[PDB]
């Protein structure tokens, strides 16, 4: 045996349908905060190239510095990647876990059923 | 050692192999495509700095579902 | 607690509400108390191709008994219908938004965060509002709504 509730459920049903509304929103927002963080971090690792001034001990002299850099850089991203994926495992794993530790009708056939036709 | 002479001299190789023959226009040239693709890479490790974040984060609700279950 | 059906129960016009009174009213006929026990839920499954056991059906039931009779009143039958009315958020999702409320990371949406994120929303919040979502949603009473609760809690939320 049991009891009756506090305030109207369909309203409940309007806050839970808004408290996503605008989280689904919020998170819209923290992802365009994400590609503005993306430019604006990129103009400081990767920084704008200006050779429209270099001569050639210039121009070469920086084409070795870039080559130079593109290696180190590969790796920088190989290890970052290599832990992202140790993660999805991680993360595939612990899921598992928490896994663990955790007929057929229609409306309209039983109307069809009870009443006839309608 | 003289292993890692090799690794040192075949390294400066490579930078030989690739811009020594360029001319003048044609360095602008590597150097825009050089770090047009370093660039690349910078912003495929931001996405992924990105994810490991979001990650640190998917996981430690994992540990606190768990210990709570 | 509360629900996507409840709502929709009270969402049912006056024209609705008649016709599951029929459907009802037949549903019942040879019932003794006028409640459906399996008896009766067994004759119409049969008439659908099923012929569940006891068991099976004393089942379909309890999902519905609010009151522990063991059998189907009138309202739960209003709920029962309402349920099996028809079929149309992801977990991937949920756990998205999940991670928009905890703002302090902890892995927990707590009261303050619930009502920061309550506010968000155009709509006057109450006092009640409040008290009673957090009421529905920490189904444990620890102080926080766990995952898994925010899980069941926006369960169905369109
Ligand atoms: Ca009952
Ligand atoms: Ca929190
Ligand atoms: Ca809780």
């Amino acid at each position: 045996a049991k009891k009756k509730s506090k305030i109207s459920a369909s309203r409940k049903l309007q806050l839970k349908t808004l408290l996503l509304q605008i989280a689904k929103q919020e998170l819209e927002r923290e992802a365009e905060e994400r590609r503005g963080e993306k430019g604006r971090a990129l103009s400081t690792r990767a920084q704008p190239l200006e050779l429209a001034g270099l001569g050639f001990a210039e121009l070469q002299d920086l084409a070795r510095q870039l080559h130079a850099r593109v290696d180190k850089v590969d790796e920088e991203r190989y290890d970052i990647e290599a832990k992202v994926t140790k993660n999805i495992t991680e993360i595939a794993d612990l899921t598992q876990k928490i896994f663990d530790l955790r007929v057929r009708i229609s409306a309209d056939a039983m109307m069809q059923a009870l009443l006839g036709a309608r | 050692t003289e292993r890692e002479k090799k690794k040192k001299i075949l390294a400066e190789r490579r930078k030989v192999l690739a811009i020594d023959h360029l001319n003048e226009d044609q360095l602008r040239e590597k150097a825009k495509e050089l770090w047009q693709t370093i660039y690349n890479l910078e912003a495929e490790k931001f996405d992924l700095q990105e994810k490991f974040k979001q990650q640190k984060y998917e996981i430690n609700v994992l540990r606190n579902r768990i210990n709570d279950n | 607690m509360d629900d996507i059906y409840k709502a929709a129960v009270e969402q049912l016009t006056e024209e609705q509400k008649n016709e599951f009174k029929a459907a009802f009213d037949i549903f019942v006929l040879g019932a003794e108390d006028g409640s459906i026990s399996t008896k009766e839920l067994g004759k119409v499954m049969r008439m659908l191709g099923q012929n569940p056991t006891p068991e099976e059906l004393q089942e379909m039931i309890d999902e519905v008994d609010e009151d522990g009779s063991g059998t189907v009143d009138f309202d739960e039958f209003l709920v029962m219908m309402v349920r099996s009315m028809k079929d149309d958020k992801s977990e991937e999702e949920l756990s998205d938004l999940f991670r928009m409320f905890d703002k302090n990371a902890d892995g927990y949406i707590d009261l303050e965060e619930l009502k920061i994120m309550l506010q968000a929303t155009g709509e006057t919040i109450t006092e009640d509002d409040i008290e009673e979502l957090m009421k529905d949603g920490d189904k444990n009473n620890d102080g926080r709504i766990d995952y898994d609760e925010f899980l069941e809690f926006m369960k169905g939320v369109e």
